[PDB]
This record gives C-alpha cells, sequence and structure tokens, in this order.
C-alpha cells in the first residue's frame, strides 16, 4: 500500500522515506514482468510512470497489430488524466494516430473512400509513432482509390524515395509507372474549410489555417476539420471533437471509448 | 474405468466388491480392481464430500446436520467458506448457498453458474468471487463468469486456502514449490511473503489469530513457527501427514503422523 | 461416385478480413499489392473499455500466449 | 551539374514523357554529358521504348583515363540491360567484358600508385559479376523463338534453321563454360558464380563434371540466402544417384545452421513426403517455430509451411486455415503461392483430382474463385487457374471457355453483391475471350501446367484421343530426373496420375503399374498412387497385397479419404474382418459423414457377419 505508506511519512518526517519502491519497481522491469510495475506504479500513486510503461507496451504491441497498441496508448492516457486529477495533450497522441490507423481502414472497409482519403492525410500528423511507409501507403491506396492521382503521386514519391533508402526489388517502380503511363498526375482536390477569421477555403486536412495560422481540429471519424461548433459533439473523457452526422452510430467514443 | 486395445467385447462387475472384469477382441481377459477416491471440503464443522461420484453430502458435525445436493453430473473439485460452496463440474462451475428456512432446516440453493471449462489444480470459493489456480497462474473470478484479477507466481502452486478476511478482501495462503508460504489478498496483486522453506510445501495452515503458521514440506516434516520479521521457528516435528490448527483456541495444534 | 468434401467458408477462416472484398475491386486493372501490405488483420468494433477490466484482459492475454508454448515444457 | 537535379526532381513529379523532352533537350544542348544519356535510356526502356533507349546509347559519341572507360563499361552493360530482350543481346555484354579486361591499365595504375586496398580490388569483383552474368545468359536464354505464323510448308531450310539455332545454343553452352570458370577463377567469393557453374555442370547432361563441381556445392556455397536454389539440385543430384540419407543429412545442418529458412524447409518438407517420412519433418516445424524470439503472430513463410504439411498429410482444413494466415500481409513472396495452394485445394479437396468421374462443389469452386480475384491479373498463374476455376463447374459451356482460355495460355507461352457482380463480370470476360488446337500439337511444350489443364478439360469434356495426344506431347520432355525432383512443383507427377487415370480404362494395367511404381520409387508419400495400384491389384484378386498397400494409403491419409477408406473397408468385408472395416467406415463417416454408398454397402454386411 505504497500510497498512504509514503504519505503516513509525515509526522516529523523520517529518516527513511519510500525508496524501496523504485528498487522493488526495478527488480519487476528488469525481470521483464510489464504489467507488474505498472500496477505498482499506480498503487504508488505515481501515474506518470505507469503511464510510460503503457506507453512502452503500446510500442512492443505496436509491431504485431495496432488495435493492442491503440489500447495500450488510450490506457497511458487515462492514466495521465488520473496522475493530473490526483503537451498537455500529447498524452493522447500514441492513441489518436493508431485509431487513425483503423478508423481510415474502417472507413475504407464501408466503401466510403473520402473520408478515408482525410484521415490518411491526417496521419502525417504523428509520423514520429507509425512508420512514414505505413501511413504514406495509405494515403496513396486512398488516393488511388477515389481517383484523385495529385496526392497518389504525393505519396509514391515518398514510397520510392524509401524504397531508394532501404537499398543503401522495387514494386514502388512498377506501381508508380503503371499509374502514371495512363492518368496524369492531376491533383483533384477542392478545398472547403474556412477559417474563421480570415473566411479563405483550406483544404479538408488542414491542421491550421492556411494564412491566419489559427489552429484547427479535425473530425475523429470522418478526419475533416471542425470551424463550426453547431455540430460539434465532444468526448468529456479524450476531450475530443466530431461531427454530428456520421458520428450518430457511435454510442461510445471511437478514440477513448466511453459511452 | 481402463483401456484395452481393440474392441471391449463384454465387461461385467464382481457381485458385491468393487472390481470388474472385462473381455476384449484380441483374446485378452483382464481384472480390474477400484478403489474409491475421494474429494472432501470441511469449513470449522461443515464437512462436504462427494457420494455416488455425482451427489455432494454436506454435514455439518457439531450439530449432526446432512443433506444431499444431486449435481447429476461428475464432481471434480469442491471448495467451501462460510455459507458458500463451489462445485467444480465437467463443463460449468456452481456457486451454492446454504441457508435455513422458517422452519429452521438448512436448505441450499445454487446461487451463480460459470459457464467456463475451467482448468486449474486449486479451487477455492469465497463470499463473492471463486479463485482457480493451475501451474504457476492463480486466476480470481467473479460469480457470473468475468475475471477480475490474476497473479503469476514463482513456483508452481501446490497449495491453496482461503484463510478469511473482510469481505471483498479475503486472504488466500498459498504455498510453491520453492517452499514459499504466501498470503495473496483478493484486492492487492502483490502477494506477501510468509514463509520460504527448502522443501515444496505440500501443506501449510494458519493459526486462528494468524500469528503462528504450520508448515508441512515435501519430506513429511512438519514446522511451527511464529510469524514476523523472521518466521522464530516453535517446534517441529517429523513423518507428519495432517495438521490442524484450533479454530476457537490460539496455541492448540492437532496433527496426524503416518 | 462424385463426393466433394466441406471445406470451411472463407470467412470462417478470418472473421476480420473483409479486405477480400475491398481487393477484389482494385485488382481488375493491375497488382498494387505493395500498398496492401499495410491493411491490419483485425478490425475495430463499437464497444466501451474499462481500464481495469481492460488491463486485466491485456494481462490475461499476453499470459495465455507465453503459456501456449509454455505447455509443451520446451526451454 | 544541376541539369541531373532537374531531371531527378522533374521525375520525381512523375511526369514523363516531359522528362523525355527534357532530357533529350539537354542532351542536344551537350552530347558529352554521359549521366543524363543513362538516364534518358534507363526511363525510355522502363517505359517500354527499346528503341528510343537503344538510340540514346548508340548516339553516345562514346560507343585513357579512368573516368572514360568507367563510362564505356557503364553505357555497355547499361545497353546489355536494355537488350535484355539472341546473338544481339549477347554482344553487348561480350564487348562489356572484353573492354573491362583491357580496363591492363587497371593494373598498370594500382600496381604502381599503392591506391586503397578497397579500391585495388574493387574493379575485380565487378569484371567477376560481368563474366557470372555472360555464363548465366548463355545457360539460360535461348535464340531459340522464331514467329512460325502458319507460313509456307517447308522442304528442309526450316530445319535448317532449327539445327543451326541447336549448334548456336551448344556453342553458347560450351562458351559459358569457360566465362563461368573465368569468372570464378577472378573472384571465389562470388557465390552467386559458383552456384551458375555448378547449374551449368548439371546442364550438359554429364555425369563426370556434375559429381566433380555441382556436388562441391557444400563447399563452394557455404552460407547466404541463395541456398536454397544450391540445395534444390543437390537433392534432385542425390535422389538421381539414389542417394537418400545424404539428402537428407545436407537439409539437417544446413537447417541447424539456419532454422527460419523456410524455402529450405518446404524443401525438406517436400522431400520427406518424397521418402514418406512425413513425421520426421515435425521436429523440424517445431524448431521453426520456436524459432520465433517471444512468439507473436507466424511469418508467412512458417504458417506456408505449417499448411504444406498438413496439407500433405492429408488435413486439409487446417492446410486451408494455415494458408489463410499466410497471405497476411499481402503482397508478401509466399501470398501469390499461398494463394495457389488455397486454390488447389479447394479444387482438390480429397486425394481425387478434377481428372475424376453438388452445393458443396458449387460453394467449393465459388471459394476459390473468390480467392482467384486475389491473384494479379497479368500473371500466368492466375491466367491457368481461372482456367482451371471454370472447368472445375464440370458445365461444357465453362469447359470451352477453359479450353479456349488454356490454349490462350499455350499460345502466350510460346511467345456483399459487388462481390457476386465480380464473379459474374470475370465469368462474362472468360465467355467473350472464349467467343488453336494444332498449335498445341506442334508448338513446343514449354508450359506443362497449361498442358496439363488442357489435356484434363479435353478427358472431361469427352475427346479422350486428343488428351492422349497432348499429354504423351507434353511427357515426352522427360518422362526419371523430372519426377525425382525436390521440387514444390507437381504437375509432372500429376500428369503421371492421369496417364494412370487413362490407362485404367483402356483394359490395359501393366503399364499403369510401370508409372506408378515410377512415382513411388520417387515419392513414397502418393496416396492415390498407392489407391491405383490397390485397385488394379483388386482387379488382379490379389487381395493381401492390395490390403497392405491400402493400409499405406490410410497410414498416408491419416484416415480421411471416402474412397480408400470405401475400398479398404471392402476389401476387409471381402477378408472377413467385418470390425476393421467398421472402424474403417466410422472413421469415413466421423471425417466425412455425406460420403454415399458407405454405410449400406460395407457397414449392414459387416453388422450381418460379424457372428456369422
Ligand atoms: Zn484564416
Ligand atoms: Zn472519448
Amino acid at each position: 500500500m505504497w500510497n498512504r505508506a509514503i504519505a503516513l511519512a509525515k509526522e516529523h518526517r523520517l529518516e527513511d522515506v519510500g525508496q524501496l519502491l523504485e528498487k522493488y519497481a526495478k527488480y519487476l522491469i528488469h525481470r521483464e514482468r510489464l504489467t507488474e510495475a505498472i500496477e505498482l506504479y499506480r498503487k504508488a500513486g505515481k501515474h506518470d510512470e505507469a503511464a510510460t510503461l503503457l506507453a512502452q507496451l503500446g510500442k512492443r504491441a505496436a509491431l504485431r497489430d495496432a488495435l493492442k497498441a491503440k489500447k495500450f496508448y488510450v490506457l497511458s492516457a487515462l492514466e495521465v488524466q488520473k496522475y493530473r486529477t490526483t503537451t498537455l495533450d500529447a498524452a493522447w497522441r500514441g492513441a489518436e494516430a493508431y485509431h487513425f490507423l483503423l478508423m481510415c481502414q474502417q472507413q475504407m472497409a464501408d466503401r466510403n473512400f473520402k473520408a478515408a482519403l482525410v484521415l490518411a492525410m491526417r496521419l502525417i500528423e504523428y509520423d514520429d509513432l507509425v512508420a512514414p511507409v505505413d501511413g504514406y501507403s495509405l494515403i496513396a491506396l486512398t488516393a488511388y482509390l477515389v481517383k484523385n492521382f495529385g496526392l497518389c503521386s504525393k505519396a509514391f514519391a515518398r514510397l520510392e524515395q524509401a524504397e531508394r533508402n532501404d537499398e543503401a526489388p522495387r514494386p514502388f517502380a512498377d506501381l508508380a509507372r503503371h499509374i502514371f503511363m495512363t492518368h496524369s498526375p492531376v491533383d483533384t482536390s477542392v478545398d472547403s474549410v474556412p477559417c474563421p477569421t480570415c473566411g479563405s477555403f483550406n483544404k479538408e486536412w488542414a491542421q491550421r489555417c492556411i494564412k491566419c495560422q489559427q489552429p484547427f481540429n479535425t473530425c475523429i471519424v470522418s478526419g475533416c476539420a471542425i470551424v463550426s461548433e453547431d455540430g460539434a459533439w465532444q468526448c468529456s473523457v479524450c476531450h475530443r471533437k466530431a461531427l454530428e452526422a456520421v458520428v450518430d452510430k457511435y454510442r461510445n467514443c471511437p478514440l477513448c471509448h466511453t459511452p | 474405468l481402463a483401456s484395452a486395445d481393440d474392441w471391449i467385447w463384454s465387461a461385467r462387475q464382481r457381485p458385491r466388491q468393487k472390481q470388474f472384469c472385462y473381455g476384449t477382441n484380441d483374446g485378452t481377459i483382464s481384472c480390474i480392481d477400484i478403489t474409491i477416491s475421494t474429494v472432501h471440503t470441511i469449513y470449522d464443522d461443515q464437512y462436504v464430500f462427494r457420494k455416488d461420484m455425482t451427489n455432494l453430502v454436506v454435514h455439518q458435525l457439531l450439530v449432526d446436520r446432512k443433506m444431499v445436493i444431486p449435481c447429476n453430473e461428475y464432481v471434480q473439485k469442491i471448495a467451501t467458506f462460510l455459507d458458500k460452496l463451489a462445485v467444480q463440474l465437467q463443463e460449468r462451475v456452481i456457486v451454492f448457498e446454504f441457508f435455513y428456512d422458517d422452519d429452521r432446516t438448512m436448505r441450499y440453493q445454487d446461487i451463480a453458474q460459470i459457464r467456463r471449462r475451467l482448468e486449474c489444480s486449486l479451487l477455492c470459493v469465497t463470499t463473492g468471487a471463486i479463485i482457480v489456480s493451475n501451474d504457476k497462474r492463480i486466476t480470481m473470478y467473479d460469480f457470473q463468469g468475468n475475471k477480475r484479477r490474476e497473479w503469476s507466481m514463482e513456483s508452481p502452486v501446490q497449495l491453496m486456502k482461503v484463510v478469511g478476511g473482510m469481505e471483498g478482501r479475503e486472504i488466500l495462503l498459498v504455498g510453491l514449490n520453492g517452499g514459499q508460504v504466501m498470503k495473496v489478498f483478493v484486492d492487492n496483486p502483490f502477494p506477501t511473503l510468509l514463509h520460504k522453506g527448502t522443501a515444496p510445501v505440500k501443506s501449510a495452515e494458519l493459526s486462528s489469530s494468524r500469528s503462528r503458521l504450520a508448515v508441512i514440506d515435501s519430506t513429511n516434516t512438519l514446522q511451527v513457527l511464529e510469524l514476523g520479521e523472521k518466521n522464530e521457528l516453535l517446534f517441529s516435528e517429523d513423518n507428519v501427514t495432517a495438521v490442524a490448527f484450533n479454530i476457537d483456541v490460539d496455541d492448540n495444534i492437532a496433527f496426524t503422523t503416518g | 461416385a462424385g463426393f466433394q468434401a466441406a471445406l470451411p467458408r472463407l470467412n470462417e477462416l478470418d472473421v476480420a478480413n473483409s479486405w477480400d472484398k475491398l481487393l477484389r475491386m482494385m485488382r481488375s486493372e493491375y497488382d498494387m499489392s505493395c500498398l496492401t501490405s499495410c491493411l491490419a488483420r483485425e478490425l475495430d468494433e463499437d464497444v466501451a473499455w474499462n481500464p481495469e477490466m481492460l488491463l486485466v484482459q491485456l494481462t490475461s492475454d499476453m499470459l495465455d500466449a507465453a503459456e501456449l508454448q509454455k505447455d509443451s515444457g520446451e526451454a | 551539374e544541376l541539369s541531373v537535379r532537374v531531371g531527378r526532381a522533374l521525375v520525381a513529379a512523375h511526369d514523363y514523357a516531359k522528362a523525355i523532352r527534357y532530357y533529350q533537350d539537354a542532351l542536344v544542348t551537350d552530347p558529352h554529358l554521359s549521366i543524363v544519356r543513362a538516364d534518358l535510356a534507363t526511363l525510355q526502356w522502363r517505359l517500354g521504348h527499346i528503341e528510343e533507349a537503344r538510340e540514346t546509347i548508340v548516339a553516345s559519341p562514346v560507343y585513357e583515363a579512368v573516368g572514360t572507360a568507367i563510362e564505356r563499361i557503364n553505357l555497355y552493360l547499361l545497353l546489355y540491360k536494355v537488350l535484355r530482350d539472341d546473338d544481339n543481346h549477347g554482344d553487348a555484354a561480350l564487348t562489356a567484358l572484353l573492354t573491362a579486361r583491357s580496363l591492363r591499365r587497371l593494373l598498370e595504375h594500382q600496381l604502381r600508385t599503392t591506391e586503397a586496398p578497397e579500391v585495388i580490388t574493387e574493379q575485380r569483383v565487378v569484371m567477376s559479376r560481368i563474366c557470372t552474368e555472360a555464363g548465366a545468359r548463355c545457360i539460360y536464354s535461348t535464340p531459340a523463338p522464331p514467329p512460325f505464323s502458319v507460313v509456307m510448308t517447308d522442304k528442309k531450310v526450316e530445319a535448317a534453321a532449327a539445327l543451326a539455332v541447336q549448334s548456336a545454343i551448344a556453342s553458347r553452352l560450351t562458351n559459358a563454360r569457360e566465362y563461368l570458370r573465368e569468372a570464378i577463377a577472378f573472384d571465389e567469393s562470388n557465390e552467386r558464380a559458383q552456384l551458375e557453374s555448378a547449374q551449368l555442370c548439371y546442364r550438359t547432361g554429364d555425369t563426370e563434371g556434375c559429381e566433380q563441381h555441382c556436388t562441391t556445392v557444400l563447399r563452394m556455397a557455404e552460407g547466404s540466402a541463395n541456398t536454397a536454389d544450391a540445395a534444390i539440385l543437390l537433392a534432385n543430384l542425390y535422389t538421381e544417384q539414389n542417394r537418400d540419407e545424404d539428402a537428407r543429412n545436407m537439409f539437417e545442418d544446413l537447417l541447424r545452421k539456419t532454422p527460419q529458412h523456410y524455402e529450405a524447409l518446404v524443401y525438406y518438407l517436400i522431400l520427406l513426403y518424397h521418402a514418406g517420412q512425413l513425421p520426421e519433418a515435425k521436429e523440424a516445424l517445431e524448431r521453426a517455430a520456436a524459432a520465433v524470439p517471444i512468439g507473436q503472430r507466424a511469418d508467412p513463410g512458417l504458417s506456408y509451411v505449417r499448411g504444406l504439411y498438413e496439407h500433405l498429410c492429408n488435413n486439409n482444413a487446417e492446410a486451408l486455415r494455415h494458408f489463410n494466415l499466410a497471405r497476411l500481409p499481402a503482397g508478401n513472396p509466399w501470398c501469390t503461392r499461398a494463394l495457389v495452394r488455397m486454390i488447389r485445394i479447394y479444387l482438390v479437396p480429397t486425394t481425387q483430382d478434377l481428372w475424376v468421374r453438388s452445393t458443396e462443389l458449387h460453394d467449393n469452386i465459388r471459394h476459390a474463385e473468390q480467392l482467384l480475384l486475389l491473384l494479379p491479373v497479368h500473371s500466368e498463374e492466375r491466367r491457368i487457374l481461372q482456367a482451371y476455376c471454370t472447368m472445375a463447374t464440370r458445365r461444357p459451356e465453362e469447359l470451352e471457355t477453359a479450353l479456349h482460355l488454356f490454349l490462350e495460355c499455350i499460345v502466350a507461352a510460346e511467345t456483399d453483391d459487388e462481390d457476386l457482380q465480380l464473379l459474374a463480370s470475370m465469368h462474362e470476360a472468360a465467355a467473350e475471350l472464349a467467343q488453336t488446337l494444332a498449335f498445341a500439337l506442334q508448338c513446343k511444350v514449354i508450359h506443362p501446367e497449361a498442358f496439363l489443364g488442357l489435356a484434363i478439360c479435353l478427358f472431361i469434356s469427352g475427346q479422350e484421343t486428343a488428351a492422349r495426344n497432348v499429354l504423351a506431347r507434353l511427357l515426352e520432355s522427360k518422362d526419371p530426373i523430372a519426377i525425382l525432383t525436390c521440387s514444390e512443383d507437381d504437375t509432372i507427377e500429376r500428369a503421371m496420375l492421369f496417364e494412370a487415370y487413362m490407362d485404367t480404362q483402356e483394359g490395359r494395367l501393366k503399364d499403369a503399374r510401370f508409372v506408378l511404381q515410377q512415382v513411388l520409387s520417387a515419392n513414397e508419400g502418393c496416396s492415390s498412387a498407392w489407391n491405383e495400384l490397390g485397385l488394379i491389384y483388386e482387379r488382379n484378386q490379389k487381395h493381401k497385397n492390395a490390403s497392405q498397400c491400402y493400409q499405406k494409403a490410410w497410414k498416408l491419409v491419416q484416415e480421411a479419404d471416402p474412397d480408400v477408406g470405401y475400398k479398404l473397408g471392402f476389401n476387409y468385408l471381402r477378408g472377413g474382418q467385418p470390425v476393421k472395416a467398421i472402424d474403417v467406415c466410422k472413421r469415413v463417416l466421423t471425417h466425412h459423414a455425406t460420403y454415399p454408398r458407405i454405410e449400406a454397402d460395407i457397414m449392414d454386411a459387416a453388422y450381418s457377419m460379424l457372428r456369422p
């Protein structure tokens, strides 16, 4: 009962306060037993270390399947919120990235390739977490599916760059040649998002105003930037927004999974 | 009961004796003796056992009461704590509760069913949750069937026994092949070390005041020690087959030797 | 006489293999297989996540994953 | 020096005609910059403009300092790469070799300038690689293919051209001998050159140079990613010499070195299936499975190996499960092969294949085509398996579509309503492509699987004589070395099985037994061959050996086939052991409960004559 153990050392203080908890935590981590250290820190009243450990578990789970990494990252974000109640929203980054890693794909499962494209373009914001090859392959896939070849070319170029990088045996070259022999690299992407201040039209996946540099928030389920709060649902747990016309089928927040 | 090579053409029991004999297809006639093995539980004076391989006979000893629970399927493991009973069947786990009617006749009611095929070496019922244990893992489930907690030990678990506590925070007692006797609180995820033995622990019980401990090793050697920061040994006696502590008296031990 | 064995359905082999539908349209012209090595095997559903229950489920699943290989006793 | 940078950032935007125009303009501005020549030639070749790339190479002034000769040899090898598709193709490589050998001046430079040790020996491995590529070019590429579009009926000059081409390719082979010995002499670290030389030694139909060189591959190819290519040839050689145990042991210790070598694992598995020692691979599979770091999802190679092992034991359900787990992620090197295996399983689930004489069939072919649509459209395997899926339906119009598809295949080789919509559209596409028979009879038998598919189409459709002709033409190639191969390809063996099936309908059985003994000496696990030899034993009334080989087949099948189980139960009934017949029929029903005629023909009489 380390939380109360440390809190108990209050009268006159003591010559020693805790510091065996850190020893047991080092023992647990060195022994490779993972979740026991998380529980030890969570009972210890130190949710930041538990959040870090859950982030490590998410990193390790990412290589096998994205859903497990998503679960561990939303868990770590919740632990950080517990610490705050006990860069601010950066604790949620690892969530949303992997959330997009599913969400875009889900919209491809529904043959709704437009919102899938916008989510794929939103995937670029987390290049540190997800592999750039993964995200840009998804971007090129979505762009090819909607027959918009401008973003398709802009993603294929990065794919070819990475393929030339890893050599220092090329299917990206064959794909680019076969897709640009017949279809020209035309960028058919309309701007249908007005800044609240300037009023100029930005792209759907804009993270900020193109000129006013005022920050934007993105739709969780469709990916498009949000500018009007008349149709902006919010989740109280994760403090994220969504659009009513596409979130009405969601009994719980798709990011943190809370009704 | 037994397996032959080819088709077993006939099998007949010896009348009025625990023995049968079967003749197979490959010209082999074999006779098998049968020794009945009994599963049993005892808490305070309540004592439950398996009769006819399908019924649970529960007997309050000091009051001389008895009733029969027809589970209708083969019973594998039984556990008992306070007014709670757990029966591990072939495909379910049934949790009964004992109660008295207006006429002061004790009755049993089945209060929980867990339709999960569970594999474990040890089973322990408690006030609101059941606990199963296999090899290294101890998993505690609620009465519906959802998991509640799990512990991974250092050695395979040989003994597991509820020694009582507050509701939802009941103590357990676990013995490991490494000689570790530990308290597994059902609310905590971290066992607390009581005894570090040099042999696998076959049986161990806690005192009524829980300030003293009796440990039976793999060599049938019993050690009773005073628990604390270091378990000060009180006495040791060899060739012990079983031990029990006095529920009502602190310093009163009863052990049966070989 | 002719007899053909009853083999499992394609969706029986994997429940979240809906890409089988999707991949059957794009391939109408040529092969884009270097782009399709990124689709996740499973898919997210519409559920709610309790933190403690989810962590317990993750711990139990990792322990079962270890014990599936540990049942053979190889070391 | 920034014109190339402009061109590269220009092709990054994926404008290819504009890149051609810009590079040609910068070439007219300065035709003495070789880098833009190379880039323009490469781009023109990649877009299918071979002639324009050749014009770019020829128009170069180059086509003496070190750099000038370096650009000379680079231009020559680039020209060869463009002309990878005869005498014309090899000339560029030969001239590159000659200029590289003259590049004497390298010796005069390095032996006195005291250059770096890395840069002294760097220009030796390159020459060895050029020689190796020349040797491989002579071995593999054939100046053979003529147009032969009907043409005037010639007396001799066509045969004169044919024998001239034969002399030409023999000369290419004997010149490749010199090229490869030069390659291995100039660099012994070229594992690829040692492999090419071993392949050449095996190629020439020799019985001495084979054991001289292509047996020494353990010393030659010590360890690399291409060791599987060495191992297949070594195993085929050993099986030709009946040195089976050495073939076992080399796989044993090579997999001891690398537990995760999935292609060598596949070769090991198919070797054991040939030897009948299938369970001996279980420890190898366990070592591969435990070779994973901490667990995790099975790698596609591991899953394919597991599925192949299950399929060879007639455990088709787990085979399908593991093969389906193999295709993830898609586009992996096994994904095409895993898909082919899945389509094969859905096509032939039992030992009985398509050449035998229906909601389960419709569901099976439906799943087969749903998987088939995952294959690349331009792939040959998809083009032949589409005909296979169409001919599976046994519908005569589908038979005609499959026949025309296979004829198209051999000719080309010589030179959820949306899913149902896609199925229907591909059916219509096959129908319209179906709207050449003598082409099968006269052309070179280059594509064996298409020949087998055409033959079984002819047999199912009713024309037995034409099927005999086309399959005899297919198997006059090797008739044996081909069966003794430790390879995944088993089209030759399936052709042998079909020949046995056809001969069983002719009233003669001696040649069928000849074929069966050949294939079973090559492959002890051929359960269908055991079944057929047992059946012809049943015709010969030799029932004891028939029952013995049926027990062999039943063991190999693992008691999961209705037809060999049916005949085994019938033999037990004739042998008067109804308990064994009841056991066999109960296994048949617990595995394939819907098989007809089983109970009413075996179980009833077994119950009736259990206690006479
Ligand atoms: Zn603005
Ligand atoms: Zn939320």
